[PDB]
């Protein structure tokens, strides 16, 4: 989405757009931090829990 | 007359035994193949550029 035409002039234009992804993720030893599919690191061991 | 074999018979010669070397076949043997070495990697450029 962008802002409609108007002369002269500065407009702005919010795009929210949700989107879900099935992605596989890795892990090493000591399996303290995993990536996923998309190069994403994420700092907490896969198997945390209460 | 009476057979060959109706006599006892000492072996006069010094045997000795010969064993050849049986055929071997070698199988292909890897520790980790190229394909696992490359998986061992956490995170790989191309897949998450693609
Ligand atoms: C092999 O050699 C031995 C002597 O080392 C002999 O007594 C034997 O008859 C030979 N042949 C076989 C089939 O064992």
């Amino acid at each position: 989405y962008n802002p409609s035409r108007v002369e002269a002039f500065h407009r702005y234009g919010t795009t929210v757009n949700c989107i879900v992804e099935e992605v596989d993720a890795r892990s090493v030893y000591p399996y303290d931090e995993f990536v996923l599919a998309t190069g994403d690191f994420v700092y907490m061991s896969p198997f945390y829990g209460y | 007359q009476l057979s060959r074999a109706d006599i006892t018979t000492v072996s006069t010669f010094i045997d000795l035994n010969i064993t050849m070397l049986e055929d071997h076949e070698f199988v292909p043997l890897e520790v980790y193949t190229r394909h696992e070495i490359k998986d061992s990697g956490l995170l790989d450029y191309t897949e998450v550029q693609r």
